[PDB]
């Protein structure tokens, strides 16, 4: 928990193990009040609206590829949050 | 068996049981009604009611506990550190009345060892109520501290506890007065009894008096006049 | 093994396809919190935040 | 004066006096040059802070975040390796809201209870 | 609704009863403490018919009486802590700017050219007539 | 057992500190003395005996002569230095050593032939079971509860600067400067001698080594300390000395602590105390520099005064640089900082097979100390 | 002031040490002893002293 | 108490039958081995009606003639620590501070350069007279 919280602040900024204490605190603090999620879980209404946001920009060449991707993923049996992960690309789009 | 273990619970609860108790004093121990009954019922009615008195006499100083605060702010305080005291003496009577349902079998002889270790704790507090009825201060602090001056170094604890809640509004009235000044005193329950004369401005005329009787015992004489000064 | 290898390239394919301006370590890392059931809402916001 | 230290330490603890006493400075001693043959603090408490949170004490959280920094923001007075003391006490670290804590405590009083009858029942 | 919640608590050990009148008695002990004050603090208040500062000086007793029981000093603290945030505020906006209103009359500050007030005396703050001459 | 029945033997540079493990001060600690009559006759003072040794030639100074067996922290002859062995066992401690192991003590810079030879004293002669050789700079720094550092050995023999890591030391850095307290006791005679108060009895000079830890004081800046002289400070003290010779502090109180620093007052162009700290360590590996500076530790008996601890760390600052945490350690005590070590040592746990025994000495003779 | 905010830290991290302990532990620190080693040696203290404390 | 918690626990097998006369005794020739020592030292406190040094005494003599039994010279020697820990703690303040609070004539030196202190003999110590002197 904490190492990978730590290691992210690092990766992102570039910057040293000791070097991202201000944010490392930002972080923890942030994560600490709002640590699980708080809304159900449910993959396809991500799916959805990471396929609208492709029709919305006409980009619908990439959104139907976009769904073989998907498909691919789950097929594979490895993940288990799959919806998080998904939610986090598209947020970070 | 079972129903005199009963009987003398609710005497240890409160007063009366199974027969009637009522009587405090004019007190055969318990009526049986009977006598066809053992003899060894004589020693353990004795063993019932013994405990029933120590505990109605830290209730009846509880029953004239409840005022605004008037006559001695020092009263209730002592009154308080026996409530506290009165308090662990019930988790006491509810692990004797655990044994009775199913969780086992009882013998009074255990569960006589049981209460003869809160025996030495509220036989003296029964003692300590004993040696003032009053609820003026500075000799409630006078006497918290005359059992310490006492042996047996495991009632010394017990009343050393008291001596320090009883001394808690005591010590509350001096460092703020050392410091301000303020006061709040009108039974004069400090040490220093503060302005009672009638005002006038100073001219070495006496207006601060400790009038010598309200003097607790855990502060000594050359200490009271430097406080006062 | 094989198919984490897999797994990871798709990840990496639909974040390209994203546009988002995640790369391979970052990504990484983000799923091992997701997988530990974060929160994915607070995450990104940590994560903007981080890039500015 | 590590010497006097070490010995006020051993007695500290347990708050035949030299038999004892001798013991545990050995004890002491022993473990500590055992210890020593064989990140900054900052970050190590986050990582406790992190910990509080997640756990739900925020306030407490919160608090000792606070005093964190009102320590690294003063000059030491009287603390030479300010970083060393808090280092130390870290490695030695380890409605429905209401009645949460009136559940904790009714199960804690309970639970003397029974420990206080299997004593009473053991010693027979 | 810390005085409710907590019977409900032990009604959860009710589902597995085991408790006796005594076993009870000793829940109960802690909560005549804190009701038996909250009772007595509420028999005066009648008696009275106080509001406004009348209230708060009452309260303001309270918290000198009882020093020296410390439990029972933190309900009647609280209890005049929370009566005094409300009183003091409508104090404090006439500080800030110059807003005096009574709607209910709760502060004591009446207002009339010769800038009269008159206070009154009849409700006073925690303190004393001399924080009302200031 | 060995817990309190493993005797420590510090044998010093010039005062023999035994007793028995388990305390915090040595039993009895004297100067390392004897003396041999020149013509025996009717003797004069304490009872018939072959030789007065020690204590009882401390008493009597003036009808013996005095040779020390440890000199300039050396053993020069090895018959008497059996001879106050024989001493510090049996009359200023008492037990047999053949049941109690021995630890005894060594210089960080005594040759192997010398270390052969103290191993071949103790097996033979006073026939221990087992015993082990031990640095006096690595017992100073265990009292001081770290395991690295440097010592600033200053005590009534050489000048060691030791930095050890990790229980080994540098073998390129350990410097022999000759520098002693007895050179300080001697060169305060010299300049009382400007005040005009001049020795000719040698109890009156014994006095002197006393007074130079006692009376003595160190403040900080001794060249304005000086100059608060010159506006007339209050600093100086007169000891009386029941006789007219009297011994005064007050123009030679500061100089004497400022000769540590400048050995030009006893005329010489050799190195001071920081100088010859700041030199054994500008020769380690860079790496381990580091752990050196922060383990900075006073030892011995030169010293002894209240206020050179922070003397040494407002004044090493000023040599070695700035991105180098310095922190000197100063315990208060710190001439039996050495024989708290050996007494500690002998309550280690992990010493009972770092024991030197006469069974691994009977398979392969006096080298068995090679270790 | 600063013995008081290390004593509320003590509490809070639950290393359960009043002021007279921690007075003895900040005067350690201060004489450069390391913090691992400490930790270790305190936890054999607690340990042992228990154990006395249980016997009796 | 010690006494009656180990009679309870004799009864904890009386609550199956079983026990006989000399089923009990090997609890009863341990307890009896204490207290008839116990019943010795007790006449000579009663009707010597001692206190002070002079109890310690009487403690001091009856530890060193019961050595024959282990039993027997452990409990007197408990006796003795815990009627001298107290007696003890009044000396060491007198000789740490020089200032004592006797309110029943706790320790033999009484208070009242020319400030006699008097020594009585009624509280006559176990400890020496020489190093009473001191």
């Amino acid at each position: 928990p904490n190492v990978l919280l730590q290691n992210l602040c690092c990766r992102i900024l570039g910057k040293g193990e000791a070097d991202v204490a201000q944010q490392f605190q930002y972080a923890v603090r942030v994560i600490g009040s709002n640590f699980a999620p708080t809304v159900e879980r449910d993959e396809f209404l991500v799916t959805e609206k990471i396929k609208k946001e492709f029709v919305r920009q006409r980009r619908e060449a990439d959104g139907a590829l976009f769904s073989e991707l998907h498909r691919k993923l789950q097929s594979q049996g490895v993940l288990k949050n799959r919806w998080s992960i998904l939610y986090l690309l598209l947020s970070l789009s | 068996e079972t129903s005199l273990v009963r009987d003398l619970l609710y005497v240890f609860q409160g007063i009366d049981g199974k027969f009637v108790k009522m009587c405090n004093s004019e007190n055969c121990y318990k009526v049986d009604g009977k006598v066809a009954v053992s003899k060894s019922l004589k020693d353990i009615t004795s063993k019932l009611s013994e405990l029933g008195w120590l505990h109605n006499k830290i209730k009846k100083y509880t029953d004239q506990r409840s005022l605004d605060r008037a006559f001695g702010l020092v009263g209730q305080s002592f009154c308080a550190a026996l409530h506290q005291e009165l308090k662990e003496y019930y988790r006491l009577l509810s692990v004797l009345h655990s044994q009775l349902q199913v969780e086992s079998s009882l013998t009074l002889r255990r569960l006589l060892v049981w209460t003869f270790d809160p025996k030495i704790r509220l036989k003296t507090l029964a003692a300590l109520v004993d040696h003032c009825q009053g609820r003026k201060g500075g000799e409630l602090a006078s006497a918290v501290h005359a059992y310490t001056k006492t042996g047996d170094p495991y009632m010394r604890s017990l009343v050393q506890h008291i001596l320090g809640l009883v001394a808690y509004p005591i010590l509350n009235f001096l460092y703020r007065w050392i410091y301000d000044g303020e006061l709040e005193d009108t039974y004069h329950e400090f040490f220093v009894a503060s302005d009672p004369v009638v005002k006038t401005d100073r001219l070495w005329h006496d207006k601060y008096s400790l009038r010598k009787s309200m003097i607790p015992s855990f502060m000594t004489m050359d200490q009271s006049r430097k406080v006062l000064l | 093994m094989s198919a984490v290898r897999e797994t990871m390239d798709v990840l990496l394919e639909i974040s390209r396809l994203l546009n988002t301006g995640l790369d391979m370590e970052t990504l990484s890392i983000c799923v091992r919190l997701c997988e530990q059931g974060i929160n994915p809402e607070a995450l990104s916001s940590v994560i903007k935040e981080l890039r500015r | 004066s590590i010497t006097k230290l070490f010995g006020d330490l051993c007695e500290s603890h347990m708050v035949s006096k030299n038999r004892t006493k001798q013991t545990l400075k050995k004890l002491a001693y022993d473990t500590l040059f055992v210890h020593l043959f064989q990140l900054p603090v900052k970050n190590k408490i986050i990582m406790l802070s992190f910990n509080l949170r997640i756990c739900g004490m925020s306030s407490e959280a919160d608090r000792l975040e606070e005093l964190v920094e009102y320590l690294e923001q003063s000059n030491g007075i009287q603390i030479s390796d300010l970083h060393a003391v808090l280092e130390l006490l870290v490695e030695l670290s380890g409605v429905q809201v209401f009645e949460a804590d009136l559940g904790t405590t009714v199960a804690y009083q309970e639970l003397e209870i029974s420990t206080t009858i299997q004593r009473t029942l053991q010693i027979m | 609704k810390e005085y409710m919640i907590l019977i409900s608590q032990l009604e959860h050990l009710q589902r597995q009863g085991l408790l006796s009148l005594q076993k009870l008695w000793f829940y109960i002990q802690p909560t005549l403490r804190t009701m038996e004050v909250l009772a007595s603090i509420a028999t005066s208040l009648n008696k009275g018919e106080c509001f406004g500062g009348a209230t708060l000086s009452l309260l303001h007793d309270r918290t000198f009486g009882y020093t020296g029981d410390s439990q029972a000093q933190e309900l009647c603290l609280y209890l005049t802590k929370a009566a005094s945030a409300p009183y003091f505020d409508i104090l404090e906006r006439w500080i800030y700017r110059g807003i005096i209103n009574d709607p209910y009359s709760e502060f004591m500050v009446e207002e009339h050219w010769d800038q009269r007030y008159t206070i009154v005396q009849q409700q006073i703050p925690s303190f004393l007539q001399k924080v009302a001459d200031k | 057992e060995d817990d309190i029945a493993a005797l420590v033997v510090d044998n010093g540079s010039g005062m023999c500190k035994a007793g028995f493990a388990g305390d915090d001060a040595p039993r009895a600690v004297f100067p390392s003395i004897v003396g041999r009559p020149r013509h025996q006759g009717v003797m004069v003072g304490m009872g018939q005996k072959d030789s007065y040794v020690g204590d009882e030639a401390q008493s009597k100074r003036g009808i013996l002569t005095l040779k020390y067996p440890i000199e300039h922290g050396i053993v020069t002859n090895w018959d008497d230095m059996e001879k106050i062995w024989h001493h510090t066992f049996y009359n200023e401690l008492r037990v047999a050593p053949e049941e109690h192991p021995v630890l005894l003590t060594e210089a960080p810079l005594n040759p192997k032939a010398n270390r052969e030879k103290m191993t071949q004293i103790m097996f033979e002669t006073f026939n221990t079971p087992a015993m082990y050789v031990a640095i006096q700079a690595v017992l100073s720094l265990y009292a001081s509860g770290r395991t690295t550092g440097i010592v600033m050995d200053s005590g009534d023999g050489v000048t060691h600067t030791v930095p050890i890591y990790e229980g080994y030391a540098l073998p390129h850095a350990i410097l022999r400067l000759d520098l002693a307290g007895r050179d300080l006791t001697d060169y305060l005679m010299k300049i009382l001698t400007e005040r005009g108060y001049s020795f000719t009895t040698t109890a009156e000079r014994e006095i002197v080594r006393d007074i130079k830890e006692k009376l003595c004081y160190v403040a900080l800046d001794f060249e304005q300390e000086m100059a608060t002289a010159a506006s007339s400070s209050s600093l100086e003290k007169s000891y009386e000395l029941p006789d007219g010779q009297v011994i005064t502090i007050g123009n030679e109180r500061f100089r004497c602590p400022e000769a540590l620093f400048q050995p030009s007052f006893l005329g010489m162009e050799s190195c001071g105390i920081h100088e010859t700290t700041y030199n054994s360590i500008m020769k380690c590996d860079v790496d381990i520099r580091k752990d050196l500076y922060a383990n900075t530790v006073l030892s011995g008996g030169t010293t002894m005064y209240p206020g050179i601890a922070d003397r040494m760390q407002k004044e090493i600052t000023a040599l070695a640089p700035s991105t180098m945490k310095i922190k000197i350690i100063a315990p208060p005590e710190r001439k039996y900082s050495v024989w708290i070590g050996g007494s500690i040592l002998a309550s280690l746990s992990t010493f009972q097979q770092m024991w030197i025994s006469k069974q691994e000495y009977d398979e392969s003779g006096p080298s068995i100390v090679h270790r």
